[PDB]
């Protein structure tokens, strides 16, 4: 019988090229329009994975919509921290095979503080020994952390999905090669991590709010992606958005 | 309307 496990694995996107132009020189405007045209197109392809993701069709469009556009730089900044947890061990930010910015690269103007906050997410990755299911779950479940206060259209679909794939997280765990001595430890760190995302990437987010709102930076933002923070950034900054977390903060 | 709805509602 499938295991969800096994479905999340086959379901997740192919790595995606930047086709980055290395004949100008790097500056921070220029490296930032182009990884925003890597973040859109890896925001079609989360889309794609969400649309084929068990059980997420399930909930009402308008959530849908919603829970994509809430979490959006989690999902990226998650993946990009696991791409160069394998790729690199953590030491560059691995953003696509054509486009890996190692710490010299990174000190241009506005871009270090922002790249050492994305080395820091992959940084516990290499803490933790994250294992490929640990992540793909718990990278599920951060398209499943931020909601509205005022809370979602099918919330008894979305609190559904979301215990499901709580206990999928519990079963990468228990399946991690070794005995059951360490189980809960192991989910309470994993659930640890999951909440001190919703801080990591917030920086990530009022950098980009900042530079999508301030036309004078002349940084370039792809049509979707341009709408959905459209949407996001005025929920986000009035306060209406909340993180579900596992435990006391 | 909006790209993020029109690819949500299209066929995969
Ligand atoms: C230095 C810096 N540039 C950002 C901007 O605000 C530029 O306007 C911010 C966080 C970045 C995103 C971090 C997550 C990510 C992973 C990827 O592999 C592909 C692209 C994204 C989704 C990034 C890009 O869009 C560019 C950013 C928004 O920090």
């Amino acid at each position: 019988f499938p295991t969800l496990i096994s479905l999340l694995e086959v379901i997740e996107p192919e790595v995606l090229y930047s086709g980055y132009d290395s004949t100008l020189p790097d500056t921070s405007t220029r490296l930032m329009s182009t990884l925003n045209r890597l973040g859109g197109r890896q925001v079609v392809s989360a889309v794609k994975w969400a649309k084929a993701l068990p059980g997420f069709r399930n909930l009402h469009l308008d959530d849908q919509m919603t829970l994509l556009q809430y979490s959006w730089m989690s999902l990226m900044a998650f993946s990009l921290g696991w791409r160069s947890y394998k790729q690199s061990n953590g030491n560059m930010l691995c953003f696509a095979p054509d486009l890996v910015i190692n710490e010299e690269r990174m000190q241009l103007p506005y871009m270090y503080d922002q790249c050492q906050q994305m080395l820091k997410i992959s940084s516990e990755f290499v803490r933790l020994q994250v294992s490929y299911d640990e992540y793909l779950c718990m990278k599920v479940l951060l398209l499943l952390s931020t909601v509205p206060k005022d809370g979602l259209k099918s919330q008894a679909v979305f609190d559904e999905i979301r215990m499901t794939y709580i206990k999928e997280l519990g079963k990468a765990i228990v399946k991690r090669e070794g005995n059951s001595s360490q189980n809960w430890q192991r989910f309470y760190q994993l659930t640890k991590l999951l909440d001190s995302m919703h801080e990591m990437v917030g920086g990530l987010l009022q950098f980009c709010f900042y530079t999508f709102v301030n036309k004078s930076l002349s940084v370039e933002f792809p049509e979707m992606l341009a709408e959905i923070i459209s949407n996001q950034l005025p929920k986000f900054k009035a306060g209406s958005v909340k993180p579900l977390l596992f435990h006391q903060k | 309307p909006s790209l993020l709805k029109k690819l949500l509602l299209a066929p995969a």
